[PDB]
């Protein structure tokens, strides 16, 4: 099995700047007819991989010409003249010269931008969920950068770490930011027992956390 | 151009079989291409499964030895994938993709279908409205949400106002716990437009044929 090794694993690039990623195979990809079955694909968040470069150095159907594939033998390179926000995603290389065909582990291209503090919003359990004996408190930390952030929950001033589930989003190509959702799930009985709920967000954009709270039974 | 689209059961019992279909439009499957099945695992590793070219010739990855079968139905212009003896390790997103047999160009992929190998039961979701707290409605922008809880399996589709509201929307990946998924989505609009212009969360869970259209009601008088 031909091993396709990509590098770097990740890469951060400022819009406008060039980008270069590599792919090296454990075996030559040139065939007996002069063709090199090496492709480059890009997978944007939530989409299916899409064509970029094929035959090692040829630009695939409808692909923008900012992309350029090069190399031969076992070393291949993909270069993006100038990066656009919509280029963010994971890049793969594939070889169809040796059975079975194999993919590289991918290279994640991240867009680098100006720092941005998160927009924090806290939401109480809905009336409907309350009638089910369950109680979920949701907190959204939207459009921030860099991607590293921390969320802390507080019930009546005391921190709470049990019953918390988080989810992040990929980088948005519209503004190059990230977003995260935090949910604290309690039983209706325990929720009805406390008064204040706080969602604390700590990001490099500020020395002190962004805090949002609400009192049960208060609009 | 050539367009591919998968379909097939999204949930399968362990030790049974996975059965997918790929319908091709805008090109005859008996011409030029090689119709592939490729899957992506939760970690994002891609694995080529195999193919059936324009003349019916097939080839599959030795890693699946004996469990895979790739067929076609020219009268319907479709090719199929069959994977038996599945286990949770076969849980992944499946794709069909066409590549020119001559140079491996014109690669076209379907939207991809998720297939879960589990013995868990299909469960419809509860769609809860996330109305902002009074205090956070006095700014120039207001954020609302929707919480889709307790469903299985994936996926669910979620839109706002039947898709007419797409700007300022954040739908997060679902988190699994105890064979049940939970997902949330947020939408931000100019505060002065709410609640004048209503905002409704449209959730669909194909596995259970369930649809919910929850309108977000303001906390306080409605």
């Amino acid at each position: 099995d031909v091993v396709m090794t990509q590098s770097p694993k990740t890469i951060s690039v400022t819009i406008g700047q060039p980008a270069s990623i590599s792919c090296k195979s454990s075996q030559r990809l040139l065939n007996s007819n002069g063709k090199t079955f090496l492709n480059w694909l890009l997978q944007r968040p939530g989409q299916s991989p899409k064509r970029l470069i094929y035959l090692g150095t040829k630009l695939d159907s409808g692909v923008p010409d900012r992309f350029t594939g090069s190399g031969s033998g076992t070393d291949f390179t993909l270069k993006i003249s100038r990066v656009e926000a919509e280029d963010l995603g994971v890049y793969y290389c594939w070889q169809g010269t040796h059975f079975p065909y194999t993919f590289g582990g991918g290279t994640k291209l991240e867009i680098k931008r100006a720092d941005a503090a998160p927009t924090v919003s806290i939401f109480p359990p809905s009336s409907e969920q309350l009638t089910s004996g369950g109680a979920s408190v949701v907190c959204f930390l939207n459009n921030f950068y860099p991607k590293d952030i921390n969320v802390k929950w507080k019930i009546d001033g005391s921190e709470r770490q049990n019953g918390v589930l988080n989810s992040w989003t990929d980088q948005d190509s519209k503004d190059s930011t990230y977003s995260m959702s935090s949910t604290l799930t309690l039983t209706k009985d325990e929720y009805e027992r406390h008064n204040s709920y706080t969602c604390e967000a700590t990001h490099k954009t500020s020395t002190s956390p962004i805090v949002k709270s609400f009192n049960r039974n208060e609009c | 151009r050539v367009q591919l689209q998968q379909s097939g059961p999204g949930l399968v019992k362990p030790s049974q079989s996975l059965s997918l279909t790929c319908t091709v439009t805008g090109y005859s499957i008996t011409s030029d291409f090689a119709w592939n099945w490729i899957r992506q695992f939760p970690g994002n590793k891609l694995e080529w499964m195999g193919y059936i070219n324009y003349s019916g010739f097939t080839s599959h990855n030795p890693s699946l030895k004996s469990r895979i079968s790739i067929t076609r139905d020219t009268s319907k212009n479709q090719f199929f994938l069959q994977l038996n003896s599945v286990t949770t390790e076969d849980t992944a997103t499946y794709y069909c993709a066409g590549l020119l047999w001559y140079d491996g160009g014109a690669g076209s992929w379907g939207q991809g279908t998720l297939v879960t190998v589990s013995a868990a039961k299909t469960t419809a979701p509860s769609v809860y409205p996330l109305a902002p707290v009074c205090g956070d409605t006095t700014g120039s922008s207001v954020t609302l949400g929707c919480l889709v809880k307790g469903y299985f399996p994936e996926p669910v589709t979620l839109t706002w106002n039947s898709g007419s509201l797409s700007s300022g929307v954040h739908t997060f990946p679902a988190v699994l716990q105890s064979d049940l998924y939970t997902l949330s989505s947020s939408v931000t609009v100019t505060s002065s437009t709410w609640p004048s212009q209503s905002i409704t969360c449209n959730v669909a869970h194909p596995a259970s044929s369930t649809k919910v259209d929850k309108k977000i009601e303001p906390r306080g008088p409605t």
